[PDB]
């Protein structure tokens, strides 16, 4: 189409892979890594066929892992994502190539962003290519229903289908729900549980469900910091999350008991959307070390929150943060609306009004 | 009926002004008469009411909206609500997705296969 | 609990210049961000980055805001909560806002007829 009118802004890829563009020429039984992220920036999109097969194969591998991941240093944790996939791309630049890099997502990677089905057809896909140096936890988000409630469900059968979306769904409770990364701190989404008290209570949880509306599958994907953390007045451990409207609120010394008890360091974690891409909690009173530890990698949030992304990378002994801005990216009218809809009613009012003129 | 019309016809800052005194002149002379008057009202006595609609983005009355038609019949209303760019790229992916056929318009089959679920009343 | 109004009320977060307030027919200029109840937001002019503007009072805009503007000075941070009588009502704005749903509006008025603040 050259007869378009603002000529400097680049289309999007009209057509599907083939077969020949879809697999890696190195690894044929791998999708090629570098087509599928210039395609998905070029917001094109890949054959149901295609897509069904990064979503199954990415299946066939989160399902052979246990609910307690367990790895070790090097490696680059990652917060929530969000539909993000521009700033995502960002990400692995920042944190480096995950052909040489170790990464540890805690999750959300659905929902609120309007490429969605970009970040988890991809990062599917880098699961194939790197299954033991590449994970990925399941977040809040990676459930049937906020996918419907909010954004998800609605991207799938627009860019997709209904197939693509139930596809999804199962793989999301395949995802593992928690790791001990270099066995002292636990990484997990939300936070703590009363029902937590050992990383054995975690071992014994059958994931492959929908998160219940209570209990500790629901408070590991849930669970907040209190406001005032580090400075409650009270001795309390947990309280009802009234922000949430389900799970919990835990506290500094609910943080400290618990990783007293399991010998942990710190608690890494997501969910909570910080300004700077990372908050670091009061430390604890027996190593000195941070209890707990957010971390967000959506910079400027539901392209309002202007707020910066980070990443924590852990290598031998050393241990930094690495923050990055946001990416332009294409734009959507809300929910995938289509310009006929989205013009449809106010023509006809126009036109009404114009009547009346007659 | 059609009585009290040709009456009212012989008595006789809109961002769509252009356009819809275009649709009236079914031949592009220029003018609108009497037939083209009451056949232009006529359409809001659901088909013939979609018609209407198709022919407010098709400018040139080819029968399809073209990429470049849409955007400009469009920027009419949105105005500076909008960047180029932002709507130059919904603009593009709405093509896509109703152009069914990949010839870069749309039709008028199309245009309805998309706004099944959607309003102009006397 | 039931309260007794035509359909829009204003929280005032931020005062304007408290002179210069919309009338019937002026154009204004509004930065927006919308949340349905449950605080989602579905719709914002900050996402474009770019001011939205309008004739108010007209009918061009829902009745929320011709009549929730006016009550706004120049440079006021307001929040509008709009019933759905005076939003999009019933039938809602598909696939964006739903059936018979409260609107919440973040408002912050920049202009009215290019005197901005
Ligand atoms: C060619 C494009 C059309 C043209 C679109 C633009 C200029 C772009 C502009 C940023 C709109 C946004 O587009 C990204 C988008 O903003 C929303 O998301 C939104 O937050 C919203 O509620 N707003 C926007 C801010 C002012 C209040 C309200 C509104 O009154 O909006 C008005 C509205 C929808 C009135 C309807 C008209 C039909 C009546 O039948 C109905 O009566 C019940 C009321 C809008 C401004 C119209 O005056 C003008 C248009 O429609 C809507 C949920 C859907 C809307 O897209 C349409
Ligand atoms: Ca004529
Ligand atoms: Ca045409
Ligand atoms: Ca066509
Ligand atoms: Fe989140
Ligand atoms: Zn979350």
């Amino acid at each position: 189409t050259l007869e378009r009118v603002i000529k400097e802004v680049q289309a999007p890829a009209l057509s599907t892979p083939t077969d020949e563009m879809f697999w890696s020429p190195e690894d044929p039984s791998k999708p090629n890594l570098q087509f599928l992220k210039q395609h998905f920036y070029r917001e094109g999109r890949l054959t149901e066929e295609q897509a069904l097969w990064i979503i199954h194969a990415g299946t066939q591998i989160l399902r052979s892992e246990p609910n307690l991941l367990e790895m070790d240093a090097p490696i680059t944790v990652c917060g929530d994502v969000h539909g993000q996939y521009y700033d995502l791309m960002k990400l692995f630049e920042v944190g480096g190539d995950p052909s040489e890099t170790r990464y540890l997502f805690l999750g959300d990677y659905v929902d609120r962003g309007y490429f969605s089905i970009e970040c988890v057809l991809y990062l599917w896909a880098l699961k194939i290519w790197y299954p033991n140096s590449l994970w990925l936890l399941r977040g809040n988000h990676e459930c049937r229903h906020l996918t419907d409630y909010f954004t998800f469900k609605l991207e799938c059968k627009h860019k997709y289908s209904e197939r693509i979306y139930e596809a999804c769904i199962e793989s999301f409770c395949a995802l593992p729900l928690a790791a001990v990364m270099n066995k002292q701190f636990l990484c997990i989404h939300g936070g703590l549980s009363p029902e937590l008290h050992t990383l054995e209570d975690i071992k014994s949880i059958d994931r492959f469900r929908e998160p219940p509306t209570h209990g500790l599958m629901c408070d590991i994907l849930w669970a907040d910091p209190l406001e005032e953390f580090g400075q409650e007045k009270t001795g309390d451990y947990f309280v009802h999350n009234s922000v949430r409207g389900c799970s919990y609120f835990f506290s500094y010394p609910a943080a400290c008991a618990f990783l007293e008890k399991n010998n942990l360091l710190s608690i890494i974690r997501a969910h909570e959307a910080q300004d700077a891409g990372y908050r670091m909690y009061r430390k604890t009173r027996t190593t000195g070390f941070p209890s707990v530890m957010t971390i967000f990698s959506a910079p400027n949030y539901l392209d309002v929150y202007n707020n910066k992304a980070a990443v924590l990378k852990y290598e031998n002994n050393v241990m930094n943060i690495r923050q990055f801005n946001c990416t332009p990216h294409p734009y959507w009218l809300p929910n995938f609306m289509d310009v006929f809809t989205w013009s449809l009613p106010f023509v006809g009012e126009k036109i009404t009004d114009m009547l009346i003129a007659i | 009926e059609v009585d009290r019309l040709r009456k009212r016809f012989m008595k006789l800052s809109n961002p769509l002004a252009t356009r819809m005194i275009a649709i009236f002149d079914e031949d592009g002379g220029g003018d609108v008469d009497f037939q083209e008057f009451v056949s232009g009202l006529s359409a809001f006595s659901k088909e013939e009411k979609l018609r209407f609609a198709f022919k407010v983005y098709d400018i040139d009355r080819d029968g399809y909206i073209s990429n470049g038609e849409l955007f400009i019949v469009l920027k009419m209303m949105v105005g500076n609500n909008l960047k180029d760019v932002q709507l130059q790229q919904i603009v593009d992916k709405t093509i896509m997705e109703a152009d069914k056929d990949r010839d870069g318009k749309i039709s008028f089959e199309e245009f309805t296969e998309m706004v099944e679920n959607t309003s102009m009343t006397l | 609990k039931i309260e007794w109004h035509e359909g829009v009320t204003k929280e005032l977060k931020s005062p304007g210049n408290g002179v210069d307030f919309p009338k019937k027919g002026d154009f204004v200029t509004i930065h927006y961000t919308g949340r349905l109840t449950d605080g989602s937001k579905f719709d914002s002019s900050v996402d474009r980055n770019e001011p939205f503007q309008t004739q108010i009072g007209t009918g061009r805009v829902i009745k929320g805001w011709d009549e929730g503007v006016p009550q706004m000075s120049l440079g006021e941070k307001a929040v509008l909560t709009i019933t759905p009588d005076y939003g999009y009502g019933a039938r809602g704005f598909p696939p964006v806002i739903p059936g018979n749903s409260t609107l919440i509006f973040e408002v912050e008025l920049l202009g009215i007829n290019n005197k901005r603040a």
